[PDB]
């Protein structure tokens, strides 16, 4: 009944640095509803963050957009950090250019 | 538009 | 050139922490346009797609009425399936509803269809000739007979074979500047060695609409179902998605390996090759 989220982290666009685009976290899969996401800069909770609104797939597993504009610089590190019951601890997930 | 009808379950 | 119009909802009970959660949203094919969450300050159905935004102050009245009602329901049902499924006053729970319909390049009606869950798991459904229920267990019998009596199959057929193609009728000509096209997967490949010995070959769809995509991996012909990471498909946030594919091979062999990509914005399907 309890199902774990699948996680991603990634640009809308391809990234360049100096360039404004937008730094997504996709969470699907899960089971129950309830779920924190925070996106976070240099380990830090970026403030200004946009979710979609609650939807769900074919078998009933929900899935959620996490957003924010962001301008990458190569030293930020940003990643998506994701609290769940089916979770021992909350789950980082680095951001990585090529996936 | 969505559905304008309800019976509970 | 098919269409479809489909509404989600979403009760999730809170004991204790007040009333359940509520979260309703519409959609034509793959793009939002209305959206009412319980806990957001309008208490109002909301606009969510540009073309929505011209309907009248009668619409958004009559949509909101309409989805406030459906959480009654919801908040009413939750406690009636508790009973049902002999649980407790103090676990959260989860109803889920989805309802809509399909209609043709030429506007016809094609199908229409609802289906209901409890905790995550089908509970009710109608079935395609929208005249009979599919119950899951038989606690949801219980509904199915309360239904049948009620003549609630009859009722809903209205809707989802008359009303709803109505609207999603409207809503393809209001939002024809949007809703009619499909944009095409732009494609590539990526290699990424993880030893001196092996490298990872990623196969890319981007940009594309509407969501649904095939990516494939084949190794000398035949296919590798095994040895394939596919992630989900996933929102770009500008209307479009994305996905790739992914194989570990020996260095070297590069070349036998092919990906191939189906969408139906697509005038023939793609292979690629390192």
């Amino acid at each position: 009944i309890q199902r774990t989220p699948k996680i991603q982290v990634y640009s809308r666009h391809p990234a360049e640095n100096g360039k404004s685009n937008f730094l997504n976290c996709y969470v699907s899969g899960f089971h129950p509803s309830d779920i924190e996401v925070d996106l976070l800069k240099n380990g830090e909770r970026i403030e200004k963050v946009e979710h979609s609104d609650l939807s769900f797939s074919k078998d009933w597993s929900f899935y959620l957009l996490y957003y924010t504009e962001f301008t990458p610089t190569e030293k930020d590190e940003y990643a998506c950090r994701v609290n769940h019951v089916t979770l021992s601890q909350p789950k980082i997930v680095k951001w990585d250019r090529d996936m | 538009a969505h559905h304008g009808g309800w019976t509970t379950k | 050139g098919s269409h479809s119009m489909r509404y989600f909802f979403t009760s999730v009970s809170r004991p204790g922490r007040g009333e359940p959660r509520f979260i309703a949203v519409g959609y034509v094919d793959d793009t939002q346009f209305v959206r009412f969450d319980s806990d957001a300050a309008s208490q109002r159905m909301e606009p969510r797609a540009p073309w929505i935004e011209q309907e009248g102050p009668e619409y958004w009245d009559q949509e909101t009425r309409n989805v406030k009602a459906q959480s009654q329901t919801d908040r009413v049902d939750l406690g009636t399936l508790r009973g049902y499924y002999n649980q407790s006053e103090a676990g959260s729970h989860t109803i889920q509803i989805m309802y809509g319909c399909d209609v043709g390049s030429d506007g016809r009606f094609l199908r229409g269809y609802r289906q209901d869950a409890y905790d995550g798991k089908d509970y009710i459904a109608l079935n395609e000739d929208l005249r009979s229920w599919t119950a899951a267990d038989m606690a949801a019998q219980i509904t199915k007979r309360k239904w049948e009596a009620a003549h609630e199959a009859e009722q809903l057929r209205a809707y989802l074979d008359g009303t709803c193609v109505e609207w999603l009728r409207r809503y393809l000509e209001n939002g024809k500047e949007t809703l009619q096209r499909t944009d095409p997967p732009k494609t590539h490949m990526t290699h990424h060695p993880i030893s001196d010995h092996e490298a990872t070959l990623r196969c890319w769809a981007l940009g594309f609409y509407p969501a649904e995509i095939t990516l494939t991996w084949q190794r000398d012909g035949e296919d590798q179902t095994q040895d394939t990471e596919l992630v989900e498909t996933r929102p770009a946030g500008d209307g479009t998605f994305q996905k790739w594919a992914a194989v570990v091979v020996p260095s070297g062999e590069e070349q036998r390996y092919t990906c191939h990509v189906q969408h139906e914005g697509l005038p023939k399907p793609l292979t690629l090759r390192w």
